[PDB]
């Protein structure tokens, strides 16, 4: 029976002798128990109550140590013995977290039982220095053409995803994860980016949908979902990106690469706000703690492409900031904007205008940019930047009796705008991304009707797949385009364009 | 299958009142006394091992 | 033998209870031995009752209240010497370039009150720059603070490299690049560049000395990096009698760090959050940047305006201390003009008929007027037609476009980077060059024969090549 | 309960020890806890309001807050001098 | 004001500019609603004033357009004239 | 320095008193006078318990002090200077608090450890002795700091026992075990 | 509701009103509790209080609960932190704009600002998706062109644009659907149109199959049958 098995497990727990350093709660309010006792206690040490609640000890005051309870006060009561767990925060790190949805401590909320954990490593640790750096050049291809050409970044690097509230912010992120499947399938572990999505303050149902979608795309087998759900309290939320980062260190340390998507630091901030205000610390600008900057700077500088000497590894990161009605002047955005190496800025008009992705590429920037990205894709997308630049300027000229020059721009530009639409949750293979943009570069798409761009696209890809799969394999394997390869490619495009 | 799952929960609640009964039995019996003496000597052994 | 036990660790604000009569003085430096080496706490209060309140410059995690503390007795004394040139040093004064222990003869306190009114120079002094644009429209000053504007994307770093190179030829001076809130990426790039541009020669000496303060490094250490750097510069100025040039990175993040330390100290955040001690902290810092009778420290600082609000108090306070502003723009870089200086937005207060000479001023004014008229003229001249220009007006347009090209120095650090041999043009010859162009003597040599060409002498050659 | 400045342990230790005042505290003071560019001094029971006091550290300050048991000088000068 | 707005069943905003514009007492009926409909309104007045709201609402849109002074169609100027009266 | 913190305030009085009387070394005497006045204060109800309830003046407090020195003719004038101080500080409410704290400092100076074996039962003397023996056997009683071990009856700690002393505990209560046991069988 | 969901097993549809009152109330007693007020005076525990409420409401393997929570958006500012926090926490948002009410349309909904967890592509049906994409574009265009019409005038638009404007005005008034609870308003009996029927009818309109139907014959009338009927009614 289930009754017998439960009894057996509980029955197998007996005998205490661990308790030593006691504390006694003086008063418990606000999840901030204040203890006189626990004389020798480490800072942010794990403490286990009589109730059993766990805490960290942010305030070590001369006569009281202000434990922060991670859980509910429902079972917590005043005067409680506080056993000293004796360990500053550490979390299991290891390969087992691949395919594991875990709560912050590491307790699987998908209940996938024991975790293959090769270390318990502290959660708050100092970031890779100047000396731990190698030149950045390793492509990060999200399977989104605009990202891959207009704003690409290298591995180990930051780049913000600052954009409009739940406009599939998670959707924009999710697209990348799916593209990482293609590389993941490949044996090479520089091509195995072991993704981590860090769900902060997110409904268990929402994350369940995420999990279900991930399972559907079989992405769970390199995915880790660090979960601090909405229900999960503000201490867990505070430590949630930091804890996640530590997991990342294990992969990185092994010299492997991985991508951690912190989603969203906006909810992390609020949790820190809750902690600070409750710890009565004076709150910073826009009522968000003063040293929230310090938190973010520590977190965001841990993403690093390590030195060849200290083993080439990386830990690419993509923080997500939720713009509160598109506000980018807000204190939490401004700080983050400075730290990040790139930004991607989603735009509401574009979303409405059915441009999905709704990325406004003008307000997207990369400070790593072209340093990483396929050489082939670089060749055929210098033009693209310039063309689009004109299209933006001549965009407002779209509303009469218009100059021929402007009108030519409008034809090329409008077709491009349609082209960078991509049905979300479908990424594209780079060896076929390069052809689509190439066509646009050769302006043969000028001759293709806007509605027929979509049909053309898939058809062109199939035409290339049957007719010129030599070309597709060449583009992929060479990773570079020779004049002869661009010649043949042009021929193929012309031929397809004719039909 | 639904009623079967409900029955597993129901078994736990059946067993919940069994915990209450067993707590009352321990606190009722002079096992309450005699096992406290056992706890006393166990603590003596534990604390002596310190 | 001063020892005390830690009696609080609320945040990074550690209150230490010290044995009686052995109590610190405010601004002492305390070192707590740790498996992290040491943690340096700086006494910023006495809470009395044989207890103090200190701030930390390092993280305080895992501390156990009651740890023994040892008191150095004053502001930390950081190693100094020409030895410390080309050494990346963290705030505490220890190698993070890790090219062995920093060899040093003397060490000196990081705080040090500004020189006396008597000691500070009573008359103007000009610092030369090989860049003609700099020397014309915003001449530097040897004690001066010149605040850089314009991104690292424009090649801020290359501009910074350029200045170090120029200084080496110009004086043979020194520099200290102090980087506040520096991205680990940016720091790597800079170290790699600095090695490459030979401003650091790993073997052999290095002009630039590096002090890097990464964003991750705590706000307290973020606040203290500048003062430490200043001491290093001052060792060069005061104790090696040599002109120096001290770069600072973002002074916004200097402010942010200071603002945080105020809030941590519990002090009422003054308007727009910024610390109530905002003004005074800049005042001390930028009066330790001065021309003494024995040296002069020039400092180039970077002003990261908060959403371009010059209106905000923190930029305003900075601009008060700043003497000149060099305003690099990307439009200029996009005109292929390197330097990237936006000539109608670069101004110095040492630009005067007295300070830099009447001739220099007049030449500058004419060139400025030319450019000013040229830009405004180009607005409707371009639209209406170039034929709308009068003979006089197109004389000016021709001269202006010739000047515009003439501005670009293919300078030495970027000899590699642009690919074109450098040009370091002396101040006397800069004035001379513009006088001749004003007399339109090279208004027979087309505008593109001055593109990426140095001074007057240089464009004699280019004129010959243009014909040939 | 409450923490009064006279309930400071150094003050208390003198008080338990009887009297030790009189000029020592009626016209000279001995500095207590210090920082924030204001100092809280014990004694100076005679002290003009906004008097100039000279501390034993050279620095001089202008008395701002005359409080019952303490005077809060404002330091006209550097705090490194003061201890 | 926020607290009261929730409590109440209507808001009767008066606009100062409209006071000056000459409605004295002034009104500002765009910021005036009673979501308890035509309840407690006399039956006769309910019948007559049925499209009074529509006319005024149309007038509000039309008047804004009229200030831009674009070439107005007769339909807008019917509204404009009606609204003004 | 005084022996051990007082977990802060109210002990600032105790510390001051301790060190002031420490240089006169009359700590035992002080403790005895405090005990003597404390006992007769406790055995006085109107303004011997309602003197523990503030509402008194400066002048009325002073006259209470005069009544107090009738309660003990002499015996440690440092705690008599402390009485003046407390009347002057206008609070005598936390008076027994200071007395208790001074007691802790005093018996720390003597070197005495205090312990307790809370149970809901009054345990055997054989049990008392065996635990006392055990504690002396352990390094916990370092010797020099004596052992006082008091079994107390607290029905709240129903069953088992918990030994407590020097931030060292062993808790084998039934309640805690029951709590854990029950909770996991609600899963 | 939990008792219904769990113990009775039955699915329900929860309705709560108004959850700004839940926020406002909590903010007030936070202050009384002495907590340092957060932004716009909101409780620091706002997030978790909202969160507990929302998390409790969920579809489980015991039931399904469909909350409809009224929210009052002070001064119609969703930039206000209390509405914005709730905006994240909910799954099927609806914005009810005053302007649209004033246009006389009841629905008062802002159609471009309606968003729902289910508002997919294939999951709502390919046809539904395409139709809705066309509706959204038409309205978005109409809104964009409103500025052009404002200064330049209506007449400076193209033929394609004019057809789009004509359709948009028709669609705008075809979104109008009478309600039973506007028998206390207008008296006009409500009309409720089944989902399949709406998808079909909107497709037709967009195709311009009902551009031969007057604008006011969509105004404050239901389904296609009604729209056609009111066209006949206006005609004679």
């Amino acid at each position: 029976e289930v009754s017998s098995i439960l009894e057996e497990r509980i029955k197998g727990v007996s005998d205490e002798a661990n308790l030593n350093e006691t504390g006694r709660v003086l008063a418990v309010g606000d999840g901030i128990a204040r203890v006189f006792g626990l004389n020798n206690i480490q800072a942010e040490e794990l403490v286990e109550f009589s109730s059993g609640v766990k805490g960290m000890a942010l305030n070590l005051e001369p006569g009281q140590v202000g434990i922060v309870l991670f859980g509910s006060d429902r079972l917590v009561k005043e005067g409680e013995l506080v056993k000293r767990t004796g360990n500053i925060v550490d979390v299991p790190v290891g390969p087992g977290l691949l395919g594991r949805v875990v709560d912050a401590l590491g307790n699987p909320i998908d209940g996938k039982g024991p975790i293959d954990a090769a270390g318990r490593s502290r959660a708050q640790v100092k970031a890779p220095g100047i000396l731990p750096r190698r030149s950045v050049h390793e492509p990060v291809q999200t399977g989104l053409k605009a990202v891959d050409a207009l704003v690409p970044i290298g591995r180990g690097q930051r780049e913000l995803i600052i954009g409009d509230r739940q406009t599939g912010k998670t959707a924009v992120a999710l697209d990348t994860i799916l593209n990482q499947k293609r590389w993941n399938n490949g044996s090479d572990e520089s091509k195995k980016l072991y993704c981590v999505y860090v769900a902060v303050g997110q409904k268990r149902s929402t994350v369940a949908q995420l999990v279900q979608t991930l399972e559907q795309h079989d992405a769970m087998k390199y995915s880790i979902i660090v979960a601090a759900t909405a229900s999960e309290a503000a201490p867990l939320q505070y430590l949630a990106p930091f804890t996640a980062a530590s997991i990342g260190e294990w992969f990185r340390d092994n010299g492997k690469h991985a991508l951690i998507v912190y989603d969203d630091l906006s909810k992390q901030a609020v949790a820190y706000r809750q902690l600070s205000l409750l710890l009565r610390r004076p709150p910073g600008r826009e009522a968000y703690p003063g040293d929230v900057f310090y938190l973010h700077s520590r977190l965001l500088e841990r993403a690093a492409k390590l030195s060849e000497k200290e083993g080439s590894g990386s830990l690419t990161a993509l923080p997500v900031i939720e713009t509160q009605g598109g506000d980018v002047s807000a204190y939490i955005p401004t700080n983050v904007i400075s730290i990040t190496d790139g930004q991607i800025f989603l735009e509401a008009e574009l979303f409405y205008k059915g441009i999905r992705p709704a990325i406004n590429v003008g307000l997207s920037v990369s400070r790593v940019g072209s340093a990483a990205q396929v050489k082939a894709l670089k060749q055929v997308a210098g033009s693209l930047k310039l063309f689009l630049a004109q299209y933006r300027e001549v965009a407002a000229f779209a509303q009469s009796d218009l100059d021929a020059s402007t009108k030519q721009t409008l034809v090329r530009g409008e077709r491009l705008t349609q082209l960078l639409k991509q049905n979300q949750y479908s990424p594209l293979a780079t060896e076929e991304q390069v052809p689509l943009i190439y066509a646009g570069v050769n302006g043969h798409l000028d001759g293709i009707e806007l509605s027929r761009i979509g049909e053309f696209e898939s058809s062109f890809l199939s035409y290339l797949k049957s007719n010129h799969n030599e070309l597709l394999t060449e583009i992929r394997e060479k990773g570079e385009l020779s004049k002869e390869l661009l010649a043949s490619l042009k021929s193929a495009t012309e031929s397809f364009v004719a039909t | 299958v639904r009623y079967e799952a409900s029955l597993r929960q129901l078994e736990q609640r059946q067993l919940a009142k069994s915990v209450i009964s067993r707590v009352q039995s321990e606190l009722g019996n002079p096992k309450f006394q005699e096992k406290v003496l056992q706890q006393s000597i166990s603590e003596i052994e534990q604390l002596l091992s310190k | 033998p001063i020892t005390g036990k830690v009696t609080a660790v609320i945040g990074a604000i550690v209150d230490v209870h010290f044995e009686q009569s052995e109590l610190p003085a405010i601004l002492n430096a305390l070192e707590i031995k740790t498996p992290q080496g040491k943690l340096v706490l700086e006494v910023a209060q006495h809470l009395g009752e044989n207890t103090v309140r200190t701030i930390a410059m390092d993280g305080t995690e895992g501390l156990v209240r009651g740890e023994k503390v040892l008191d150095t007795g004053g502001p930390i004394s950081v190693p100094v010497g020409r030895e410390t040139l080309g050494r990346i040093i963290n705030v505490i004064g220890e190698p993070i370039d890790e090219r062995g222990p920093i060899k040093s003869k003397l060490r000196k306190p990081i705080h040090a009150d500004p020189p006396s009114f008597a000691e500070q120079s009573t008359s103007a002094e000009i610092l030369e720059t090989g860049i003609k644009v700099v020397d014309l429209l915003a001449p530097y000053a040897r004690g001066g603070k010149i605040g850089l504007f314009g991104g690292a994307g424009v090649g801020k770093t290359v501009f910074i490299q350029e200045l170090i190179n120029n200084i080496a030829k110009a004086h043979g001076g020194f520099s200290v690049f102090t980087g506040v809130g520096e991205r680990t990426r940016e720091g790597n790039d800079l170290y790699r560049e600095m090695k490459e541009t030979g401003v650091i020669n790993l073997e052999g000496e290095s002009k630039v000395a590096l002090v890097f303060g990464q964003m991750n490094e705590p706000p307290g250490a973020r606040a203290r990096v500048a003062l430490t750097g200043l001491t290093i510069a001052e060792y060069f100025r005061d104790e090696e009698g040599q002109d120096v040039l001290l770069f600072i990175d973002n002074i916004f993040r200097f402010t942010q760090a200071g603002s945080e330390v105020s809030a941590l100290l519990g002090r009422i955040p003054s308007a727009v959050g910024y610390q109530p001690t905002l003004a005074t902290d800049m005042g001390l810092l930028q009066e330790r940047i001065t021309t003494t009778k024995k040296g002069s420290v020039t400092s180039v600082q970077a002003v990261y305006v908060p959403a371009d609000d010059l209106t905000d108090p923190a930029p305003a306070t900075t601009f008060a201390h700043l003497d000149a502003t060099t305003v690099l723009s990307r439009g200029i870089s996009e005109l292929g003009i390197y330097p990237a200086v936006d000539p109608l937005d670069s101004k110095s207060r040492l630009l005067d008929a007295a300070v830099v000479g009447q001739e220099h001023y007049d030449v500058a004014s004419k060139v400025q007027e030319t450019l000013q008229t040229y830009k405004s003229l180009q607005d409707i001249i371009a639209i209406l037609g170039m034929d709308e220009l009068s003979e006089q007006d197109k004389l000016t347009v021709e001269r202006a476009r010739k000047i515009q090209r003439f501005l670009s120095q293919p300078f030495a650090v970027a000899e590699v980077f642009t690919g074109i041999p450098g040009k370091l043009v002396r101040l006397k010859d800069t004035v001379a060059s513009f006088k001749a162009v004003l007399e339109g003597k090279y208004d027979n040599i087309p505008e593109h024969a001055f593109y990426m060409v140095g001074g007057i002498e240089d464009v004699v050659a280019k004129a010959e090549k243009l014909a040939a | 309960t409450k923490a009064q400045p006279t309930e400071v342990s150094s003050i208390l230790e003198e008080r338990i020890k009887g009297v030790s005042d009189e000029a020592n505290l009626n016209e000279t003071g001995r500095v207590l806890a210090v920082g924030d560019g204001i100092a809280r001094v014990f004694g100076l029971n005679n002290i003009q309001a906004e008097e100039l006091v000279e501390f034993s550290s050279g620095v001089k300050g202008m008395a701002l807050n005359l409080e019952p048991g303490q005077v809060g000088i404002v330091l006209f000068g550097s705090d490194r001098l003061v201890k | 004001p926020t607290n009261v707005i929730s409590i109440t069943d209507g808001q009767i905003f008066l606009e100062a500019e409209l006071f000056y514009k000459g409605i004295r007492p002034a009104i500002n009926v765009g910021l005036s609603v009673s979501r308890v409909g035509s309840a407690a309104q006399v039956k006769a007045l309910k019948q007559v004033a049925g499209s009074l709201k529509l006319f005024l609402a149309q007038y509000r849109e039309v008047a804004a357009f009229a200030q831009f002074g674009s070439d107005l169609d007769a339909s807008t100027k019917q509204t404009l004239v009606r609204g003004e009266r | 320095p005084p022996p051990v913190r007082l977990f802060g305030v109210e002990g600032t009085y105790a510390t001051a008193l301790y060190q002031a009387a420490a240089k006169n070394s009359s700590i035992d005497a002080a403790f005895q006078s405090l005990q003597k006045v404390e006992s007769t204060v406790k055995k006085n109800p109107k303004l011997g318990h309602l003197l523990l309830n503030p509402a008194l003046s400066l002048k009325d407090r002073n006259s209470v002090i005069d009544a107090i020195v009738e309660t003990h003719k002499n015996l440690d004038g440092y705690v008599v200077n402390l009485l003046k101080v407390l009347s002057e500080n206008n609070r005598l409410g936390c008076f027994e608090k200071i007395a208790s704290d001074f007691g802790v400092l005093n018996d720390a100076h003597n070197g005495l450890l205090k312990g307790t074996v809370t149970s809901a039962e009054p345990l055997d003397p054989k049990s008392f002795k065996r635990i006392e023996k055990a504690l002396s056997a352990s390094k916990l009683v370092g010797q020099g700091k004596s052992l006082k071990l008091e079994n107390v009856v607290k029905p709240e700690i129903k069953g088992g026992l918990i030994v407590e002393l020097g931030d060292k505990t062993v808790d084998l209560s039934i309640s805690t075990k029951i709590q854990k046991l029950n909770k996991v069988l609600e899963d």
